[PDB]
């Protein structure tokens, strides 16, 4: 069973899990889904707005 | 020392300028009650060891608001597997929906829950409807108790509660006792279902029988998808703000029981986690004319508050009647003068009285609108 | 060289205070004569968006003097064969 | 009605167009699907998107751009990207073979089979446009598709469209770093063949943006994402006068016949500034005087060349946000009284300001802070003559030994074109040194 | 749509080709049966560069295995990843090459070249764009040296417009493994220099040295050598198969790396090559990658660049990375080793970024050098050639087989021409 042409390593290097790192232009384009934390919500709710004017 | 218990959660703070919600790592240390904060993205040291006196172990509650150094953090995620498996226990969400049979006896129920030691975190008074029975289509047409209980939900308001105690699903069931209120009264002598309620489905609560069904019930209720509405109807009414200190030290049940027993009527109930900015807008009339503005804002922000809408059938005017029933400003002055009122039987100092009332008898409408139509 | 808000006594704070005082004057006079935009929207919302009852027919036939709401049913082709333009939903005839 | 056709050619141009159209969709409120944000109306009252988007019968906005690359590598990624349904399928054209850093392969043989297709698509987009202000050609001087095909496209657009002002965004080779080894050849050939065809050449570099991101935006590891986002901010600030209302609107024709003094002298320098991070704009106010000073510092320049060694023919100053026409005059007066910045003797009035009301839009993920003010400085100066001289020296250093010439010769270019281009840029150097005196 | 047809010549060529078709099989997620056991669409987006679609989900390589013996063709068929090849791109002889250039080029190997061209023509008209042909052979052998260059000549005559690159294994200075190795190197590289766009010249003792001192392994066999050669071949052509920030295919490499048409002999290199037990203790970054590229230790050919001067460098970085560091450190290595660079080519480095790393390594880099110092290899082979040719040593096995000594004189004259051409640009001053 001595096969001198066998690789002795299936892959060169081992620090991975097989996944692909989601290339740079795809990472650029998927940042359009990060507008929830860039939303301009206003946690400064004023005491008077347009339903209390009659009161 | 270097490591003495490292309860770490992801927290989010909205920067008022630039629109970002920056993400930080909260690193509460027990056995010395300190806080540490890391800055996710651009690795740095946001807060050192410190000794913050606003954050206590009972506050936490992932999904809540904490104000450390006036930065209104929202705790959003169980970071670290240690903290996840250490606070999956102890902290359990449970639903405490009061049935419409106890629509007038909720004060004693709150009193027994706070005596048992359940830290309520969110509460509302809600009407429900035909289609709003997602709480109860799980037990779908098994017997006509389905139709009877749906009719009972549609007839009369309810008070939804979000309670928590150690292993809370099970101590809530122990506080309720078993179902079948007659049998529950026969065996359990001090449960909620024994003290209040008549028979089956007139049981004053329903419980949170199983885990993640409690989560489903709360997510149908209180949360980012909650489409429930309060029972505010305006008219001649006034505010009954119950301060976080009085909520914390087991007095909310006594206060609301006294409110119901002396007279009046609680028309809308709500439970708030207030913010620094919103507390300052509520107490902006209490600017530098009373000289406890900062302490009043701090005690509003340093815990959850109880908003109540009060009407009366005694005519006159609800604002002056409620202002006479509440102690005027100070617990000592309320004890020496008119001791039968509020703010004297429940009172520590001028900052933490017990409660808050509409001082001006012409802006109770606007304050009720601010609580129940604006900040909601 | 820097600029602070008029609450800080550094630059043209007196004239800025007088300017905002006159804006307050204009707001008070416009509220006195009742032509504010916020009032104009609030009373519009309070009056027009008020629910009204509908006359119930006891036999299914429309009678003179009934209230009646005239409505249009939604389109029976809610498939969006042309993306972006919304298919005609349920319409109700109303007065502008 | 104020139409503008963008033509992104080259692998640099496609990525700059990706960032550019992300910024345009964010600024005009357009989803990657191409609709209004959660609809809620279609209206037709809004018209600021007409300069960049075609309002169809379906209420689906499609961009007025043309993506060209000889290799089908980055255009295919744009096809299967998030902006998949936004672009028209025929709008993104590509070939099979690439020019491979060869201006001969770009301008001849390989380039002369897709030029008919790109002119057909540009003709269709021009028939869409009613009131076309001009063309915005995003390419790179570095070589291949961005040089030869860009030169063919500009020649066959100039001989087909009349004046129809063309604005070329050029990725110049940086003085020290660059990628290709035939890059001086490619740059010199494409600038010799586009000197008589470009109305204005917006010149940006790579090492300058790297230093800007390291120094001011404070990223020790910047990349082409940040580079293209900054270039997108520059072109958005340039076209903001066309899109949104303002106190002073500076259109394209405004820009050419106010900026360039002579037809051959059309190579300005860009500088967009607020240049600061999100955690450092928090503590410092950004006034008009200090952002103009930041533009006129010789470190925020988008091309690695010192403006201290040359004179300023002209400057265009495009403000965005809440810039008041008093402190813009104060800042320009301070700049004029500052003796470090030298202006040429024959141009005493040398500024063209334009104030736009729309604030800059922060992108969800970019390092630019949400800032209420902005200034973009486009200066026609003599400082790029040093870059031209360095490029011609790098050219002569190889062309003395006749290295890397057989590729061009075998692909079709005559051997005398290199010498003719060297003659043209020597004439350009002489023109700059006789203008700036 | 650009496609590369792979052509394997000889023992060593077949073995390194089998390892190549293993590494670009498990880069694209292809099982030994031939189906696609992948996870992402990036693998299947550009699989047509090296694979032909078959019935079902199968994928047949566009590779032609040619050898003049049943032998290693049979062993490749029997071994793992040997059922993926079509059993018609498997042309083999029945006699033996005999480590003989004349036997490979003119006798029985020549009559099988017609069938090889039939197979190559079929696989070439099966293409759509056909970027070019790559060939792996074993200079110093008998099948890849003579019959491989016959394949080179006839296919270059057939398609003289497409990128024709050969990787090739040159003889080593130390040890021999073939007595007539200098002959089968000389009059084979004489054919190779005329009609090849780029050749890579992967030596063997350098592969031993890299395996023994960068990876240890004590006894490294042949699979480790084939693995390094296969990793280099995949890293050269990764930009055709995967997207990136800055693509560079074979013609971009040839244009940016070949100044004059006779100077296309390259210096291959790979990084990182740290050992299996020592890879957990180092931060794999761009500085480590660039230094382990540009040291003379990591050259996969036996030539030492310190005795010569680099004409042009190509650096193809595989993986997600911020390339401001890449550009600034190409600047840094150029300024630090500006003595080891020609002064008449400013910016003599070509940078490419393809942001998909190979399976395993989170980030890697391929080095292709056109250093002048390749003349030492040709000078040594010429010395060994003229050692035998002055004394009629082993020439009868070529002449009686049918050739002339004038071809040998032409071959040594062409190699001396290559040596002089490299030596002139070794110290050609600018001004
Ligand atoms: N600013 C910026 N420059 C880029 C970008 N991508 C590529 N470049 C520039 O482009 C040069 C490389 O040549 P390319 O423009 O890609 O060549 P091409 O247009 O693809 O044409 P071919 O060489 O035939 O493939 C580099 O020197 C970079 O300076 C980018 O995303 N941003
Ligand atoms: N890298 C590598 N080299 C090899 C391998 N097998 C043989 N060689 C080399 O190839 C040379 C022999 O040439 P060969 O391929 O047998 O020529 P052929 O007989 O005509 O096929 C020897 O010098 C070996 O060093 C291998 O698996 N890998
Ligand atoms: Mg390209």
């Amino acid at each position: 069973d001595r096969k001198l042409h066998n690789t002795t390593y299936r892959r060169i290097g081992d620090v991975t899990d097989g996944s692909f790192p989601l290339t740079t232009t795809q990472d650029h384009l998927e940042q359009a889904n990060l507008k929830k934390d860039f939303e301009e919500k206003e946690p400064r709710k004023t005491m008077v707005n347009i339903d209390t004017i009659a009161h | 020392s270097a490591q003495d218990g490292r309860y770490s959660f992801i927290c989010e703070w909205y920067d008022p300028n630039a629109g970002l919600t920056r993400r930080y790592q909260f690193l509460f240390y027990p056995k010395d009650n300190t806080i540490e904060m890391f800055d996710l993205k651009n690795r740095r040291m946001f807060l050192k060891r410190s000794a913050c006196d606003s954050v206590h172990l009972a506050d936490l509650y992932v999904g809540s608001t904490v104000n450390v150094h006036s930065r209104q953090l929202n705790l959003v995620e169980y970071s670290d597997d240690f903290t996840r498996r250490a606070l999956t226990t102890v902290k359990e969400k449970t639903l405490g929906l009061i049935k419409p049979d106890a629509i007038s006896k909720f004060g004693p129920i709150f009193d027994m829950t706070y005596e048992a030691g359940f830290l309520v975190t969110n509460a509302k008074m809600t009407r429900l409807s035909r289609n709003a029975a997602e709480e109860f289509y799980a037990e779908h047409v098994g017997k006509p108790f389905y139709n009877n209980l749906v009719s009972f939900m549609c007839s009369g308001p309810i008070i939804a509660l979000e309670l928590m105690a150690n292993n809370g699903i099970g101590e809530w069931r122990r506080l309720l006792g078993p179902t079948d209120s007659s049998t529950a009264r026969s065996e359990a002598p001090n449960s909620i279902r024994a003290r209040f309620g008549t028979d089956n489905t007139r049981n004053a609560c329903h419980g949170s029988d199983s885990v993640d069904s409690s989560n489903r019930e709360t997510n149908f209720f209180f949360g980012p998808s909650a489409r429930m509405r309060n029972t505010s109807t305006l008219d001649n009414c006034t505010c009954c703000i119950i301060k976080p200190t009085a909520v914390k030290e087991g007095k909310a049940g006594q206060i609301m029981s006294a409110i119901c027993n002396e007279g009046f009527e609680v028309v809308a109930l709500e439970m708030f986690h207030m913010e620094k900015a919103n507390s300052e807008e509520f107490f902006e009339v209490y600017k530098g004319v009373v000289a406890e503005y900062m302490d009043m804002v701090t005690e509003l922000t340093s815990g959850p508050c109880y908003a109540l809408e009060i009407r009366c059938s005694k005519s006159d005017d609800v604002t002056k009647a409620f202002r006479d029933f509440v102690g005027p400003a100070d617990p000592e002055i309320a004890r020496q003068l008119r001791p039968r009122t509020l703010r004297a039987r429940f009172g520590n100092d001028k900052v933490h009285n017990a409660v808050h009332c509409t001082d001006l008898p012409t802006d109770a409408l606007l304050e009720v609108e601010y609580f129940f139509k604006i900040l909601s | 060289v820097r600029s602070y808000n008029p609450s800080v006594r550094v630059g043209n704070w007196n004239e800025d205070t007088c300017l905002e005082e006159d804006m307050v004057k204009d707001f008070l006079e416009k509220k006195e004569k009742g032509e504010l935009l916020i009032q104009k929207a609030s009373n519009l919302r309070s009056t027009i968006l008020k629910p009204s009852d509908l006359s119930v027919t006891v036999d299914g036939f429309v009678h003179f003097g009934d209230t009646v709401v005239i409505m249009n049913e939604a389109a029976a082709d809610q498939v969006r064969t042309q993306p972006g333009v919304e298919p005609r939903q349920a319409n109700v005839l109303s007065v502008n | 009605m104020r139409e503008c056709i963008s033509i992104h050619v080259g692998q640099a141009g496609v990525q700059i167009g990706n960032a550019c159209w992300e910024l345009y969709c964010l600024e005009h409120g357009i989803q990657p699907d191409g609709q209004m944000p959660s609809d809620k109306t279609i209206g037709g009252g809004d018209d600021s998107f007409n300069t960049f988007f075609s309002e169809t019968g379906a209420g689906k906005h499609v961009p007025r751009a043309v993506f060209v690359d000889l290799e089908p590598t980055v255009v295919d990624e744009v096809r299967t990207g998030t902006y998949r349904q936004l672009f028209h399928p025929e709008q993104l054209i590509t070939g099979k073979e690439d020019a491979a850093n060869n201006y001969a392969r770009g301008h001849y043989t390989i380039g002369k089979e897709i030029v008919d297709l790109v002119l057909d698509r540009i003709r269709k987009l021009a028939d869409q446009c009613t009131g076309l202000q001009g063309f915005l050609i995003f390419h790179s001087f570095g070589g291949g598709t961005g040089s030869g095909f860009a030169s063919l496209l500009m020649e066959r657009l100039s001989v087909d469209y009349g004046k129809k002002s063309k604005l070329e965004f050029a990725i110049y080779p940086a003085p020290q770093i660059s990628t290709a080894v035939v890059e001086p050849y490619n740059t010199i050939l494409t600038t010799h063949t586009t000197l008589e065809h470009s109305d204005c050449a917006f010149m940006v570099d790579n090492e300058a943006i790297y230093d800007i991101c390291r120094r001011n935006l404070d990223i020790e590891r910047p990349t082409y994402t940040n580079l293209n986002r900054l270039i997108a901010q520059i072109v958005s600030s340039i076209t903001a006068s066309l899109r949104f209302d303002g106190a002073l609107n500076v259109d394209l024709t405004e820009f050419q016949t106010n900026l360039v003094p002579y037809p051959r002298i059309h190579f300005p320098l860009a500088t967009y500034a607020p240049v600061i991070s999100a955690e450092k704009a928090y503590h410092e106010q950004l006034s008009v005087a200090e952002i103009t000073n930041a533009c006129f510092e010789p470190a925020n320049q988008m091309v690695k060349c010192d403006p201290r060694h040359g004179k300023y023919m002209a400057c265009c100053m495009l403000y965005r946000g809440d810039v008041v026409p008093k402190d813009v005059n104060a800042a320009i007066a301070t700049i004029k009284t500052k003796r470090t910045i030298q202006f040429v003797d024959w141009c005493p009035t040398g500024f063209k300001v334009g104030i736009n009301y729309q604030p800059p839009t922060v992108v969800p993920g970019g390092d630019l802070a949400k800032v209420q003010r902005a200034v973009c400085m486009l200066s026609n100066t003599t400082a790029i003559a040093e870059a031209w001289a360095r490029l011609d020296h790098k050219f002569d250093l190889m062309y003395a030994k006749r290295a890397f010439v057989h590729w061009y010769v075998g692909e079709g270019m005559e051997e005398g074109e290199f010498s003719e281009a060297r003659e043209d840029l020597a004439a350009l150097e002489k023109d700059y040194e006789e203008v700036g005196v | 749509m650009r496609e590369i047809v792979h052509m394997q010549a000889g023992q060593c060529g077949n073995q390194i080709g089998a390892k190549f078709w293993e590494v670009i099989s498990d880069e694209h997620g292809i099982d030994p049966t031939g189906t696609y056991h992948g996870d992402s669409d990036l693998q299947l987006e550009r699989i047509n560069v090296y694979y032909n679609e078959a019935t079902g989900g199968k994928y047949v390589p566009r590779a032609v295995l040619v050898d003049l013996e049943p032998g290693t063709m049979d062993s490749v068929r029997s071994g793992p990843f040997g059922q993926i090849f079509r059993p018609d791109n498997f042309v083999f002889g029945q006699s033996g090459a005999g480590n003989n250039w004349a036997k490979g080029h003119y006798t029985e190997g020549a009559e099988l070249v017609d069938s090889v061209l039939d197979v190559v023509r079929k696989e070439a008209e099966s293409c759509d764009c056909l970027q070019g042909f790559q060939l792996t052979h074993s200079l110093g052998g008998g099948t890849g040296s003579g019959m491989g260059t016959l394949l080179i000549s006839k296919i270059r005559e057939e398609y003289p417009d497409r990128i024709m690159n050969t990787f090739s294994v040159v003889p080593s200075p130390k040890v021999s493994d073939t007595v007539v190795e200098p002959y089968n190197a000389t009059l084979s590289v004489h054919q190779l220099v005329e009609n090849t766009d780029e050749t890579y010249c992967i030596d063997n003792e350098a592969l031993y040295d890299i395996c023994f001192r960068t990876l240890k392994l004590t006894t490294p066999t042949y699979g480790d050598l084939n693995h390094l050669v296969s990793a280099t071949m995949s890293g050269v052509t990764t930009c055709l198969r995967f997207p990136g920030q800055l693509n560079a295919d074979l013609r971009k490499l040839a244009v940016n790396m070949v100044p004059f048409p006779r100077l296309h002999f390259f210096m291959p290199g790979f990084a990182p090559l740290t050992s299996r037990g020592s890879q957990q203790y180092r931060a794999l970054t761009v500085p480590e990658l660039t230094q382990q590229m540009f040291d003379a230790k990591n050259m996969m050919a036996a030539c030492d660049p310190r005795h010569g001067r680099y004409l042009t460098v190509a650096a193809i970085f595989r993986g997600r990375m911020s390339m401001k560091e890449v550009d600034e450190q190409m600047l840094n290595v150029q300024n630090k080793n500006s003595s080891y660079f020609v002064e008449w080519i400013p910016n003599n480095v070509k940078t490419a970024v393809c942001d998909i790393p190979p399976r395993g390594l989170k980030m890697s880099a391929t080095f292709i050098g056109n250093s002048t110092a390749i003349q030492e290899l040709f000078k040594r082979i010429s010395e060994q050639f003229t050692a035998m040719f002055r004394r009629k040593a082993f020439l009868h096995w070529y002449t009686g087989e049918g050739m002339d000594e004038m071809e040998f004189t032409e071959a040594e004259s062409n190699m001396n021409d290559l040596v002089s051409e490299y030596q002139q640009y070794q110290d050609a001053t600018a001004e």
